[PDB]
């Protein structure tokens, strides 16, 4: 199911954009993969994404309401775990996209 | 915040 090729640079785990080995992250729904460096993930994000069932940007469903929803423009991605949320499904709901870093309700401490 | 628009600009297009 996982495609052993990065969707952005077409390299395997043996050859990222700098021709160095780097493991692939793979979408659990469509199988598409990418190097974290090609996905522009930091190591923190990469390790946490390697704590869950990950979806690529095209398969991503809202973690609260469990659907992709109608508009692509109103989903934001957590800077800690890459989960997607509708603005309306945040806590509290967001009237406006924040600037800079944003962390989702799942990552925030109890 | 990171959105589909910002993410696609940061990664660039998928390789055809
Ligand atoms: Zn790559
Ligand atoms: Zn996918
Ligand atoms: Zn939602
Ligand atoms: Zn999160």
């Amino acid at each position: 199911d996982p495609i052993p090729i990065c969707s952005f640079c077409l390299g395997t785990k043996e050859s990222n954009r700098e021709k160095k080995p780097e493991e692939l992250l793979s979408c659990a729904d469509c199988g598409s993969s990418g190097h974290p460096s090609c996905l522009k993930f930091c190591p923190e994000l990469t390790t946490n994404v390697k704590a869950l069932r990950w979806q690529c940007i095209e398969c991503k469903t809202c973690s609260a309401c469990r659907v992709q929803g109608r508009n692509a423009d109103n989903m934001l991605f957590c800077d800690s775990c890459d989960r997607g949320f509708h603005m309306e499904c945040c806590d509290p709901p967001l009237s406006r996209m924040p600037k800079g870093m944003w962390i989702c309700q799942v990552c925030r401490p109890k | 915040a990171r959105t589909k628009q910002t993410a696609r600009k940061s990664t660039g297009g998928k390789a055809p």
